[PDB]
């Protein structure tokens, strides 16, 4: 019955001491925290608290979105030798560093993802032609599904893929998804791999990553730009950003110490200095 | 179908006849089918951090000794 | 699986020119470095070639780099590999190999561990006649 | 009253019985006791092979032993229980499974050898390679190693052979071979055998994933790490030892989906 | 002339004084005259697969016998 | 009213299931049901082992072949199981050890073929050996060929190699190998697969013994006998044959003293 904005226990009175009540005195081996207050080993005051434990709960500490990925589009004259620009890019978390580390925080957890998309264009060539007003389709491709191989092929009709139609100036698009995963929470850490390599088989019939699972694979974003060949190319970039909202977690973890390299937990030479210079016997 | 909730008043307006003292709420209304698709409401609950800082098989009397 | 169907086994002589090709019109989570397998019957089998799906991420073995190279059609649906100035040592049978979730192709970059769809096998011999 | 005391403890599943006269009490994970898997929480439909006494009993791994230049060790469970009797067979056989345990961690001294040992239980322990140039490069024959698990290093060293890579574990002690401070690995349940006080270390750790049941020959679980916290020193001798011993007890063991033998490329 | 409906809940908040437990509600209103109109209330219902599985003129009991 | 028939019958043992148009009803041996070790009759203090679906569940061994020449099939349980999944693996951990078996022995021919098979199931089914020199000289190898099992004779052959003695059983058929005319062999729980009405037999077998448990790996408590009582025949051809094979499966399986591998010298 203990909310998350409600005042935590105020500090009560307490005077001197002397026996033999020990607080002080504990062991830790035994893998269990002293949970003393000051009153346990200073002389303390009558006060009532008023701060609350409200900014820090779960929720809380997730209520943001943040910059996943960072794509990129274009739309080229129709003389052009080299394909207009779709991009396509598999859901992850992975890819930047700051939300992946509060992630990291834990082992598992629960939460419904909203996605908020920000629409950037420029132009590119250094002319005076002109360009009118873009729409981007941002389709979402699940794994199983038709991954577009042309900007001009069968795929973006979408007749069961979800797919966004934003309007270039227009308020940032944003859309919500449930907790999708195949497994009852999302799993951070993977200790162990897909296949299992059998005696009878050949070694590389039997490999596969490790920490590498399905728990992981949501598919991709497919985008475009909505509008046929311009004259002169316009430049574009969808930032996508990720908030899990009404969130659960299970089991901390401590936080990523050295920066990361790749989606898994290996670290590079040279980076393994987190701590500066300080000497033992300083303030 | 509204969900009206309080709102833990901080700063207060020197108003007790609309703001500042008599319970301030906000009301909120779901326009959507899937609960995925609603508001962070943000009113959680605490819990005692034992299951973390005293994860021990028998009962921790802060005051006794540790070990007995 | 994806399609996956090979040809192309012309014993040419050492050091002419031979073309590859593999399958993989259908769109799954596409064969993203691709990748090309030869299996030498005094070795085993062992990695080689492969472009992303997408992306220029084309990794090549320390022994076929420059001579052989990796591309395919981004429509057509088939995947090329141009291998030039045949060495006597280069004598296997080839495989193709799909890694789906590119992101198979972009942690190892290379492939032989993300591969799920394995190919039928070309023999390609380069001797001295 | 009668005399009974926290150092003193006895535990016994099956026909095995665990005692000592140096405990630090005794950890439960999470607060949470190992359990069968409830019908709420079930997924596979077949009947389920509980083994009980059978695999659920105190298993002794191989011997490891403690000296100054020892950088700690490490093993994963169920991984490091895959070859002990009914247990093993019974995962070997089954597609799928769970498990608790109650891992027993022994090292005595005497009241004139000193060090601190960390005894951590990590779910889900992944740990890190050695290659620079692939990520997620370990294979499965040496991220297993089974019984007698594996060690963690002072000194990263890359593997920079890319013609045959080593694909191992190159497991930084500082870092817990995660890339995260080992000074917050009390975040996890865990005890310190400190030589002076302790002798052992007890766990009891139930099944923890992201689902109720999961292919245990695949994945592990819970991983178990050792390291001295504090220098392993004796009088005033220059090379001491003493040995370190981990005795692993399934708990509420159950497994299905029985088919044939499954027989893993261990090399 | 508001149709309030139940959320079927998936995830929860650890929130039950406002989200997660009890009972979380969407409201809906019909804006427009013609049915034609109105958003799909997506609250459907099942049937027995029979007449397609067992079209059968005779009772089938999967124990028995199919052919007696 | 619905049509069931004793001739059409399913039987099902965990993820096994076994199905069948021309069966003669059903046997169990004495009347008794397969049952588990009841309190009032146990002996050995250990809590028992009861491995259920995962080792009780149909087992198919090694089909053999009949026809006009052969003069009958042999096979004892436990030994005949030896090496089926859990429950040879359950066998060979513990001391003891108790089961009842669901035996099935499958052929069926066409109604244009003829021919009758008894099926009997005898308890302590000690076979007859093969010397004149030295009596219960089998030796353990020949004595349990395991799933394979073993087959009768037409004629006795005495060995006469007095320097290196065969040791093996050479079990006559018409004195079911035990010195006792077949024709009474009725006496024991049994089926007939004639082909005319029949393509299997099936036999229910609680545990028999003089005691509670014994150590399966020493002795078997039931043989499984099958001899043409009527010979083989198809049309007028002059070489007919058909396949005859056995499923079996134990039933309320427990085993207790649970210890180290047993490995014997089967060779
Ligand atoms: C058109 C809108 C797209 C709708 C589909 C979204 C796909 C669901 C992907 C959610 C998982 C994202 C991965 C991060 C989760 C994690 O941290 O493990």
């Amino acid at each position: 019955a203990a909310t998350s904005r409600d005042a935590l226990p105020n500090t009560e009175a307490s005077g001197p001491t002397h026996s033999k009540e020990i607080p002080a005195l504990t062991a830790v081996e035994t893998g269990a925290t002293n949970p003393l207050v000051p009153s346990d080993t200073v002389q303390t005051r009558h006060v009532v608290q008023h701060r609350s434990r409200s900014e820090s709960s779960i929720e809380s500490f997730f209520a943001r979105g943040a910059c996943v990925t960072i794509m990129t589009v274009d739309n080229p004259a129709s003389t052009t030798n080299k394909d207009k620009l779709f991009a396509v890019w598999k859901i992850t978390y992975k890819d930047t560093v700051q939300l992946r580390r509060k992630l990291e925080f834990f082992t598992y957890s629960r939460f419904d993802m909203e996605l908020t998309f920000v629409v950037t264009a420029n132009f590119t060539e250094t002319n005076n032609g002109h360009a009118l007003n873009q729409v981007y389709q941002i389709m979402y491709v699940p794994p199983g599904a038709p991954v577009p191989e042309k900007w001009d092929d069968y795929t973006w009709q979408t007749s069961s893929n979800p797919s966004i139609f934003y309007t270039y100036g227009t308020a940032p698009a944003r859309i919500s998804v449930p907790y999708v995963g195949i497994s009852n929470a999302y799993s951070h850490f993977y200790d162990g791999f897909s296949k299992v390599p059998l005696k009878d088989q050949s070694a590389a019939l039997g490999d596969s990553l490790y920490g590498a699972a399905s728990l992981n694979d949501f598919g991709i974003l497919a985008v475009r730009v909505v509008n046929d060949h311009n004259p002169t190319k316009v430049t574009s970039k969808i930032r996508v950003y990720l908030k899990p909202k009404h969130i659960r977690v299970w089991c901390p973890r401590p936080p990523r110490a050295v920066a990361y390299y790749g989606p898994g937990v290996d670290y590079k030479d040279g980076t393994l200095t987190p701590l500066s210079t300080k000497d033992l016997t300083t303030y | 179908g509204a969900q009206v909730s309080s709102q833990k008043v901080g700063a207060h307006e020197n108003s007790n006849r609309a703001y500042g003292g008599s319970t301030i709420n906000y009301t909120t209304i779901n326009y959507y089918r899937d609960s995925a698709s609603n508001a962070a409401s943000k009113q959680d609950f605490s819990q005692d951090p034992s299951k973390f800082t005293e994860p021990i098989k028998d009962v921790l009397i802060k005051t006794a000794p540790m070990l007995n | 699986q994806v399609q996956l169907q090979e040809s192309g086994g012309g014993s040419v002589q050492t050091g002419g020119s031979l073309r590859l090709s593999c399958a993989a019109s259908e769109y799954t989570q596409s064969s993203a470095c691709m990748g090309w397998f030869r299996q030498a019957p005094g070795k085993e089998r062992e990695g080689v070639a492969g472009i992303s799906r997408f992306f220029g991420t084309a990794y090549y073995a320390d022994s076929v780099k420059g001579r052989f190279t990796i591309s395919q059609d981004k429509a057509k649906n088939t995947v090329y590999l141009q291998m030039n100035s045949l060495k006597p040592e280069d004598t296997a049978i080839y495989y193709c190999a799909a890694g789906q979730g590119c992101l198979t192709t972009i942690q190892a970059l290379g492939g032989a561990y993300g591969y799920n769809a394995w190919g039928q096998g070309t023999q390609v011999t380069v001797s001295s006649h | 009253a009668c005399g009974y005391s926290d150092r003193v403890l006895q535990l016994t599943l099956g026909n095995s019985t665990i005692t000592t006269q140096e405990a630090a009490n005794s950890v439960v994970a999470y607060g949470r006791w190992p359990e069968y898997l409830r019908d709420s929480e079930a997924n596979p439909v077949d009947q389920p092979t509980e083994p009980d006494v059978a695999a659920c009993r105190f298993y002794t791994l191989d011997t490891v032993s403690w000296t100054k230049e020892s950088r700690g060790w490490w093993w994963k469970l169920p991984d490091a229980l895959r070859d002990m009797g009914l247990f093993g067979q019974n995962m070997y056989y089954h597609y799928l499974g769970r498990s608790g345990y109650t891992v027993h961690v022994q090292c005595n001294a005497s009241k004139f050898h000193q060090g601190a040992l960390g005894v951590f239980a990590v779910p889900e322990m992944c740990l890190a390679g050695d290659s620079n140039t692939t990520t997620m490069h370990t294979s499965y024959q040496n991220a297993n190693p089974g019984e007698k698990g594996g060690t963690f290093t002072g000194t990263f060293t890359p593997d920079n052979n890319q013609t045959s890579p080593a694909r191992r574990f190159c497991p930084v002690d500082y870092l817990l071979g995660n890339g995260t401070l080992l000074g917050n690995a009390f975040v996890f349940p865990h005890q310190i055998i400190n030589l002076r006080t302790n002798n052992c270390a007890t766990l009891v750790l139930p099944y923890v994933n992201s689902l109720s049941i999961d292919s245990m020959v695949k994945h592990n679980n819970w991983g178990i790490a050792i390291l001295p916290l504090a220098p392993l020193n004796f009088a005033s001798e220059s090379s001491p030892e003493i040995p370190i011993t981990l005795t692993i007890a399934p708990m509420c063991c159950e497994f299905n989906g029985l088919r044939n033998i499954t027989l893993p490329r261990l090399q």
